Order: C-alpha cells, then sequence, then structure tokens
C-alpha cells in the first residue's frame, strides 16, 4: 500500500470528470 | 492521447509535457477555414469546447488568430473565430514581439518567448492558443517530509531528487493488470474540480509498453476502476518546460494535406494562405503546495 514515483511515469491533469487539461511523462529530474 | 503517444514516441527517454486542449484549440481554427480533404482530414480533432477563451476554476484559455496584413478573409470563417482575429504585418519586426508579449502577460510570464526566430515574412496566417493552470493540492504534501529519494532515470542511471510525500491519507487508487505490463494509477486532487492522475508502472522499466497503449478509452476505463484506498504517497516535486514542433507528429497521424502548399484553407481566405509549422511550448511546476502549469501553441 505504497505509491512511490521514483521511476518513469505518466501524469495527467484533468477536470474531475471532464477533458484532459494536460498530460506528460516524467523521465528525468531536469534540475531547472 | 494519440498526439501525446506520437510526441512521446519520437523523443523516448525525455521529459514531455503537452496540453491536448491548447493543441486541439488551434487545429479547430484551422478546421473552420479548411476545405475539401484538408477539412475532413482535420475534423478528427475538432472541438469548439476548449477552442474558446474560457475558464473553469483554475484553468483559463485564450485564442488569437493573426492574418497576413495583405490577405482578404471570408466572412463566414471570421464569424466562427469571432473575437480573436486581427490583420497584422508579418514582415514587421515588432509584430513578433507584440505576440510574444500577449502570451507572456496572459500566462503569468510562464510561456514568454512563444515565438523564437523572427517570424518569416512569407507566413500567411498565425493561429494561437494559450492556456494557464494553477491550483493548490486539496491535501498539501507534508513539507516536513520532503527528503531526497533515489530516482531511476534508468535501471542503471541513478539520480537523487526531491520527493514529496504524505501518509495516513486515502486516495482513489487502482492496480491495473494488463497484458502490456502492470501499473498502479492514483488521483491527487486539487482544490476545485481538477485532479492529477498519475500512472506508475509496477516494474522500474515497463513505462514504454504502457505509454504506447495510452488511449482515451483506456485511460477512462482505468480511471473508473479506481476506488478510495489508503496508500502512502511519494511523488517527486518537479518543474519542467517543453518546446515541440507538431508538424511531424500530426502528419504521421494522418494530417498529410494539412501543412505545406497542399493545405486547402479556402473557407478562410480568397488569398492562398498556408501554414508550415505548429509550435507548442509548455511549462509545469509541481511542489508540495500547488501546481502551476501553462502552455501555448501557434500554427505559423
Amino acid at each position: 500500500n505504497e505509491f512511490s514515483a521514483d521511476h518513469p511515469f505518466i501524469y495527467v491533469i484533468r477536470h474531475v470528470d471532464g477533458k484532459i487539461l494536460f498530460v506528460g511523462r516524467y523521465s528525468s529530474p531536469t534540475t531547472n | 492521447m494519440d498526439i501525446f503517444r506520437e510526441i512521446a514516441s519520437s523523443m523516448k527517454g525525455e521529459n514531455v509535457f503537452i496540453s491536448p486542449p491548447s493543441i486541439s484549440s488551434v487545429l479547430t481554427i484551422l478546421y473552420y477555414g479548411a476545405n475539401g480533404s484538408t477539412a475532413e482530414q482535420l475534423s478528427k480533432y475538432v472541438e469548439k469546447e476548449a477552442d474558446k477563451n474560457k475558464d473553469d476554476i483554475s484553468f483559463k484559455s485564450m485564442n488569437k488568430v493573426y492574418g497576413r496584413y495583405s490577405a482578404v478573409f471570408k466572412d463566414s470563417f471570421l464569424r466562427k473565430i469571432g473575437d480573436n482575429f486581427q490583420t497584422v504585418d508579418f514582415t514587421d519586426s515588432r509584430t513578433v514581439d507584440a505576440i510574444n508579449k500577449s502570451v507572456d502577460i496572459f500566462t503569468e510570464g510562464k510561456i514568454n518567448p512563444l515565438l523564437d526566430e523572427p517570424l518569416s515574412p512569407d507566413t500567411s496566417l498565425l493561429a494561437i492558443s494559450a492556456v494557464y493552470f494553477k491550483a493548490k493540492w486539496l491535501m498539501p504534501f507534508e513539507k516536513e517530509f520532503t527528503s531526497d529519494y533515489p530516482f531511476y532515470v534508468s535501471p542503471t542511471e541513478m539520480v537523487d531528487v526531491s520527493m514529496m510525500s504524505m501518509y495516513g491519507e486515502a486516495f482513489n487508487h487502482a492496480s491495473v493488470k494488463e497484458s502490456f505490463g502492470n501499473f498502479s494509477i492514483i488521483e491527487l486532487p486539487y482544490v476545485g474540480d481538477t485532479s492529477m492522475v498519475v500512472i506508475l508502472p509496477d516494474n522500474i522499466d515497463g513505462l514504454e509498453s504502457i505509454e504506447q497503449n495510452l488511449t482515451d478509452t483506456n485511460f477512462k476505463k482505468w480511471s473508473d476502476s479506481m476506488d478510495a484506498m489508503f496508500i502512502d504517497v511519494h511523488i517527486p516535486k518537479f518543474k519542467v518546460t517543453g518546446s515541440y514542433n507538431l508538424v511531424d507528429a500530426l502528419v504521421k497521424l494522418g494530417l498529410t494535406e494539412v501543412f505545406g502548399s497542399t493545405g486547402d484553407y479556402s473557407n478562410m481566405s480568397n488569398s492562398d494562405v498556408s501554414v508550415d509549422a505548429m509550435i507548442h511550448k509548455t511549462y509545469i511546476d509541481v511542489n508540495e503546495e500547488y501546481t502551476e502549469a501553462a502552455a501555448a501553441t501557434s500554427a505559423l
């Protein structure tokens, strides 16, 4: 019962039950 | 998702962040003006919904279409685009700095230089969409737990990173088990009506087969199967920026008679207008308090 995002993953921002506002992939930390 | 699939497919192993609405926003403009094959071939991405200058709690959008100062446009096309059209001199140096500024102000200075190299003097028209998003987590990550956790850029390449964490809470989780790999999917809601649904492959290297299977049907399906569960969360606080040219992607997706001279934008102008580039620049910032995101795209 632990969700650890310490490796490549997909994330999606959205309206509760609406359209997808964004969608990306987290591959590297890219110290911005 | 197919455009994402496409973009993500070309740059494997690299951060990618796009905004389907922003993109679909301009494609819809182009559609209104398109005619013949270009039209139907572009209809596949038409949505008058987010193709406006709306807002729903923490997400605001903006549309703008600039035409060649010399061309003459159709009234009907102008009717649809409505309050989002102007005739500009492209050869005019200032013009570019005029546009960028508009997008700059609008996206809280997040997507500043929307346009790079001076805008080609031959460009016939320029369709643009800008979007901004910022909301706080309904459940602000515990600042007194953000420590450094190792991250697997690859099974071998290790790189520490800031890890946001929170325990004792319940979130809509789910443990999908598909033939293309197994993953967990969770929902971190923001205050309002929007949330972030993260898809984390169970194995440290199965993301690929998963991503190449990401469809709106699937995503919707997996999202529904989610139930209120108790899980401890560890998500990296990150901040990235992107710059993509969707001409390549879109063409492979079927849009062949859309860019270049073959493009038929007859229902838009008596003149022979064309668009050769689709620019999409983006910005996101995720931390233990809020999430600020924004993006802008233009069909040069």
